[PDB]
């Protein structure tokens, strides 16, 4: 009866996972539209930093 | 040089024909022979002198002393005497295409010897102990290149055209010829020995044969040429180093003559197990046959094997069959011998290969606008 | 206190680079086995065990695979470092000797292992005299086969134990020639379950794959 | 022996022939 | 009984899918259509530490973006100081093999795991003067793959046995055990808050653990392939991952399947490590074919490429501060892009 | 999610024959070298055959070499096992398997503890 409480414990694996918060896709995929232009101006890839800051020229 | 004592042995001559001073026409030097009692009104004939190499001995000058104790109005007859110069200037000629060949071939292994040395000591990964010697190589070929150029100045200086300034140039000259020379032949043998050395022991320290090989190329041939400078300036030191003494000569050719030979073995040796390792090979055929052909093709000139065709020859005369035909194929080798060493182990490597075409991938991806 | 710490360091980094210019000389002179063979296979002869011993006064370290896990495809990466994988199959339920074909066959065309050279050891060649009795079922080509002309067999042997033997290395000499012969070489040889020349077969052959990398570098293998 | 070594002497040999030559016959070089 | 269970977990797949399909109202590559490009970024390097004697496995940047930690296959572990390119420590490990590397948030401890199934962890602290074993743990029954420091008392490790495990270092114990995979776990990457991580494992499927629950949360079976990296976006709430199949893809904790997928023609090896940058921005995915790739993470299109490397590129690392990126291949050598 | 589904099976006569189908779903099916792997009652897994990408590379085991037939059909993204003269001894549970990495030849799939990569299988008795 091992295997067959295996497939119990994935039946009920994926009952937990079905019975989850959904969140619509064009909302949640302008969440991070917003971060990255928050957050634009402090990356040091993005735009390249003068010699006198940076620490490795 | 040799002129000067020529200039003693005149000088001495003319002290003697005067010692013998201290009717005939009377015995007086005229700064070539001493003259004897002569016979009036008739011809005194005396031999072409004895003490030049180069000239026929067995003719005779005339030189005719008159009824009144004069010479007649200086004759001389130096026809029978002159009978050998025709034959130096003709061999003049062949020696001339030979003293071009070799400029030729360093300055082709020159040119071609500096690419090599270029991408070698600039890319990052093609840095090893292998690609160290190699360099040591091509860096002997380089110094030996120069060292011929450097020498062709004073000989040319010599030729066509202040005395002393031109001995201990030549001395230099002569010193480092023969320096630079030395170390080629010691640094094939020491390849010999470092391909030997992998194959036949499986391990090996990097540092110690590193430092032991480039103390046994350097240094080594210092001592030689440094006993040689010695003892050539304990006992001749006249002139330049250029004409041979006698037994002398031999004290840098024996110990250089003694590393053809063992390199040739050490060849010999190294193929016999490429024999095996295609035969091993079968059981986990012409393709065999083709793969041995070419690994001696690219193997023959990196340890010289063509030297041991005419290594050991006793001197000949200077014009003949034998010198002409053994001095212009090693003369042709020789000067070659640094662009083949080049081409077959630096351009074709296939490693040196993808360096380059990454690096020129590199650099059209860099281009892009 | 700037200069004292731009000093400290400087000598903390010589100390550490004479350390590693001492481990680096002793890294490179040893060379490096994997003992990869089946369960039924006399392997003997935590999760990774270690022999370390000398021959000749050159150094082996030899990694037998212990408890892993039977997916073999990630943990195997990390072995395209050693100087050769020693293989050892139990010649003889199933068809192992299929199992062992499949698994040279994988290990042989992998990308990552193309550098490196394979030795093979050929077990249990007395359970082979014994099924001389009792094969020639799951091999159809048993049949359609001579045996070598020119490999000698030892005295007292059936010939049809050595036609078995030989047909079962060119089994895998035919997955060898395949593909891929130019970078790397398999190396196939024959043992009793109980052997002692074993060490100086593999010396014998670490010791070729040395010598066949060195003229492979001067491009004259 | 060595090629170029023995073309140094070889050459050497001829060379050293300037004095016998110019003395004897003066006449060509004047 | 099996029957009435498989056709049971077929109908809940094509529950899950269908409201994945029911939530799709459009994608990441429509609504940035008006997003200025980001350019030719054009990296070059300003360091390149060479100590290592066998290939680089695996590198992991400290907090203070000063120090990182490289582990080789010679058995050797050494910290490098990525200003003045000093090596400040050089550790010989018991074993040679080792697959994976860690450096603490408060820079007191190294945690280093491989082959040997024994996770070593290493305090810096040394009153003495010299490095020793403070705590070895040895509950592991496959090969340890992937460890990381949620704090000095807690470590998150993952097995080649098909589950991970939460230790603690001071007892010694397993707290906690993640029994949900049904293949080898490559490697987990931590959330900044500590409360939530991700595990990618050799079945295509990507799993969210509860620390302190113990459960897991989500099924992600987007791939084709063998899930290698997998790398946590800056707020926490998205990760791409990079999978043998040659394609990447940016996966959402709140749409509950796939944003975007990263391919291309010209491109068919295997993807052996990814990392986001500070920003989010940029996503550097370190390929087989020797390079990395800069892939535009809201357009799907190359930034650029590192060609620097001579060996497959195995560990890539970005700072906390975005200064530097640091990556590690099997050349042996450790190129700091800036 | 990469899905396969064996197809065909059943209870036949020795002397018979038999096709089986493997539907792919969830991945670029002609990218992939795919096999067959069987289970004996009371036996480990033991390869049966194979097929690489471009279907140029075949082969089979000793026992059923020149008695099965394995092709793939990219068009459809199938693939399709004919069994000619079938054998009491070749009773077993079918498992249609794909190779872990595409544009390869190496391929490590006879592992019996949940190879995540093959389908769930068919029963063949004679
Ligand atoms: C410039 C004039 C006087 C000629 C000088 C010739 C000699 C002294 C020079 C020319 C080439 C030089 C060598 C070139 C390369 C190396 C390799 C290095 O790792 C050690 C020194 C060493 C071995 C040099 C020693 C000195 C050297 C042999
Ligand atoms: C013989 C006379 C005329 C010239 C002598 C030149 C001497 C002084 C020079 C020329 C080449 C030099 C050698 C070139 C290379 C090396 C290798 C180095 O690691 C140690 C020094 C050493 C061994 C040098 C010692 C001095 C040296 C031998
Ligand atoms: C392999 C190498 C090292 C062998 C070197 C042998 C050398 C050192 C020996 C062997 C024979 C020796 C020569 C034998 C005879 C003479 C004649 C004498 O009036 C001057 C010295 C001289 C010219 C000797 C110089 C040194 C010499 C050349």
């Amino acid at each position: 009866t091992a295997s067959i409480a295996q497939a119990r414990k994935l039946v009920e694996q994926l009952k937990m996972e079905a019975n989850i918060d959904r969140i619509k896709v064009s909302k949640a995929a302008a969440d991070l539209m917003a971060y990255c232009e928050a957050h634009a101006k402090e990356d040091p890839l993005l735009t390249p930093v003068p010699a006198s800051e940076n620490p490795f020229r | 040089m040799t002129k000067e004592e020529q200039i003693f042995l005149l000088h001495r001559a003319q002290a003697q024909c005067e010692k013998r001073l201290k009717r005939p026409c009377l015995p007086e030097w005229d700064h070539i022979l001493c003259w004897p009692l002569g016979a009036p009104g008739e011809v005194v004939a005396v031999p072409c002198p004895d003490y030049i190499y180069d000239f026929n001995h067995k003719g005779h000058a005339y030189r005719r002393c008159d009824r009144n104790g004069s010479w007649e109005l200086t004759w001389a007859n130096y026809s029978e005497c002159v009978k050998f110069l025709t034959n130096e200037t003709r061999e003049r000629e062949v020696f001339d295409r030979l003293a071009m060949i070799y400029t030729v071939g360093y300055s082709v292994s020159l040119a071609s010897l500096t690419v090599a040395v270029l991408i070698l000591a600039y890319f990052r990964r093609l840095h090893c102990t292998r690609n160290y010697i190699h360099m040591h190589l091509f860096l002997s070929f380089m110094l030996r290149a120069v060292s011929i150029f450097v020498k062709d100045a004073v000989l040319y200086s010599g030729a066509t055209l202040t005395a002393a300034a031109g001995y201990a140039g030549c001395r230099v000259a002569v010193t480092f010829f023969l320096y630079f020379l030395a170390t080629n032949y010691y640094w094939i043998l020491v390849e010999g020995l470092y391909l030997h050395s992998l194959i036949f022991m499986a391990f090996f320290s990097e540092k110690k044969y590193l430092w032991g090989f480039t103390v046994f190329g350097w240094g080594l041939p210092a001592v030689f040429v440094a006993v040689w400078v010695s003892v050539r300036a304990t006992l001749a030191n006249t002139g330049c180093w250029d004409l041979s003494s006698g037994n002398k000569k031999w004290i840098i050719q024996v110990p250089i003559l003694a590393s053809i030979v063992l390199n040739f073995i050490l060849f010999i040796n190294i193929v016999r197990v490429l024999a095996t390792k295609l035969r091993e090979t079968n059981a986990g055929t012409r393709q065999q046959y083709r793969k041995l052909l070419k690994s001696t093709l690219v193997l023959m000139p990196l340890f010289g094997v063509h030297y041991i065709v005419f290594m050991a020859t006793p001197y000949t005369e200077v014009s003949g069959t034998l010198w002409q035909v053994q001095m212009h194929y090693e003369m042709l080798f020789n000067s070659f011998q640094g662009f083949f060493v080049a081409i077959i182990y630096c351009f074709c490597n296939g490693e040196v290969q993808a360096e380059i075409k990454k690096s020129w991938s590199r650099w059209t991806l860099a281009l892009d606008f | 206190d700037q200069r004292n710490e731009e000093k400290a360091q400087r000598e903390a980094n010589k100390k550490i680079e004479k350390q590693l210019q001492k481990d680096k000389q002793v890294y490179r002179a040893t060379h490096r086995l994997l003992l990869l063979g089946a369960g039924e296979s006399g392997k003997s002869t935590t999760g990774i065990f270690e022999t370390k011993f000398q021959v000749d006064k050159v150094n082996f370290h030899m990694f037998d695979v212990g408890g892993q896990r039977d997916e073999r495809r990630k943990w195997i990466q990390c072995f395209n470092d050693v100087t050769a994988i020693i293989f050892v199959v139990a010649s003889s339920q199933t068809n192992r000797l299929q199992e062992a074909l499949n698994l040279f066959k994988s290990i042989w065309n992998n990308r990552w292992l193309r550098t490196i050279s394979v030795i093979l050891f050929l077990n249990k060649q007395d359970l082979l005299a014994e099924k001389v009795l009792a094969i020639e079922d799951y091999f159809p080509e048993f049949a359609r086969y001579t045996t070598p002309e020119d490999a000698t067999p030892e005295p007292g042997e059936d010939p049809r134990v050595t036609r078995a033997k030989y047909f079962i290395r060119d089994e895998f000499l035919r997955i060898s020639t395949a593909s891929g012969d130019g970078r790397h070489y398999c190396y196939p040889h024959f043992t009793c379950a109980v052997d002692t020349e074993n060490i100086r077969r593999v010396f014998n052959d670490c010791r070729d794959i040395i010598q066949r990398m060195h003229l492979r570098q001067y491009e004259l293998l | 022996a060595v090629a170029e070594i023995q073309l140094m002497h070889q050459r050497a040999k001829w060379i050293q022939d300037a004095r016998r030559r110019a003395f004897l016959h003066k006449l060509i070089a004047e | 009984e099996l029957d009435q269970l498989r056709q049971e977990a077929e109908q809940l797949k094509n529950q899950i899918r269908d409201a994945r399909k029911a939530c799709a109202d459009a994608t990441l590559s429509q609504i940035t259509n008006n997003i200025d490009p980001v350019g030719r970024i054009q990296m070059r390097t300003r360091r390149t530490l060479r100590g290592h004697l066998a290939k680089i496995y695996a590198m992991h940047w400290g907090t203070d973006s000063r120090l990182l930690v490289s582990a080789s296959q010679d058995g050797k572990l050494i910290i490098w100081d990525s200003y003045t390119t000093n090596k400040v420590h050089a550790i010989p490990l018991r074993s040679s093999w080792v697959m994976t590397c860690a450096y603490a948030p408060s820079g007191n401890y190294v945690a280093c795991g491989g082959l040997d199934n024994i996770c070593s962890i290493y305090n810096l602290k040394t009153r003495e003067g010299n490095v020793r074993v403070s705590r070895e743990l040895a509950g592991h029954t496959g090969y340890l793959s992937c460890c990381r420091f949620l704090d000095d008392n807690q470590i998150v490790t993952s097995s080649g046995d098909t589950t991970c495990a939460l230790w603690d270092i001071e007892t010694g114990q397993q707290t906690t055990t993640f029994t949900g995979h049904t293949g080898d776990v490559m490697s987990l990457s931590l959330a900044p808050d500590t409360r939530l991580f991700v595990s990618g494992a050799c079945d295509a499927s990507a799993k969210l653990w509860d620390v302190r629950e113990g459960m897991c949360r989500q099924t992600f079976t987007g791939h084709e392939s063998d899930i290698n990296a997998i790398c946590f976006f800056p707020n926490g709430n998205a990760f791409a991952t990079g999978s043998d199949d040659a394609t990447c893809r940016l996966f959402d904790l709140r749409a509950d399947q796939e944003l975007m997928t990263y391919s291309h023609d010209n491109i068919i090896c295997g993807i052996t490590s990814v990392s986001f940058s500070k920003s989010g921005r940029l996503l550097l995915a370190g390929y087989d074919d020797f390079n990395c790739n800069v892939w535009d993470a809201l357009k799907a299109d190359r930034a650029g490429v590192l060609a620097g490397h001579d060996n497959r590129v195995s560990c890539l690392g970005v700072t906390d501060d975005g200064m530097a990126v640091a990556t590690g291949s099997w050349d042996s050598f450790l190129k700091i892009w800036n | 999610q990469v899905q396969l589904q064996e197809s065909g099976g059943g209870l036949v006569q020795p002397g018979g024959s038999l096709r089986l189908s493997c539907a792919a779903s969830g991945f670029t099916f002609s990218n992939y070298k795919m096999n067959w792997v069987r289970q004996a009652p009371g036996k480990g897994l033991e390869w049966v055959s194979d097929i690489s990408q471009s279907g140029a590379s075949i082969s089979y085991t000793g026992s059923v070499k020149g008695r099965f037939t394995i092709s793939r059909d990219n068009a459809k993204n199938t693939l399709y096992l004919q069994m000619n003269s079938l054998k009491p001894e070749d009773t077993a549970v079918y498992y249609c398997a794909r190779c872990p990495a595409p544009f390869t030849r190496d391929c490590f799939d006879v592992t019996s503890t949940t190879y995540a990569y093959r389908g769930q299988g068919t029963q063949v008795t004679v």
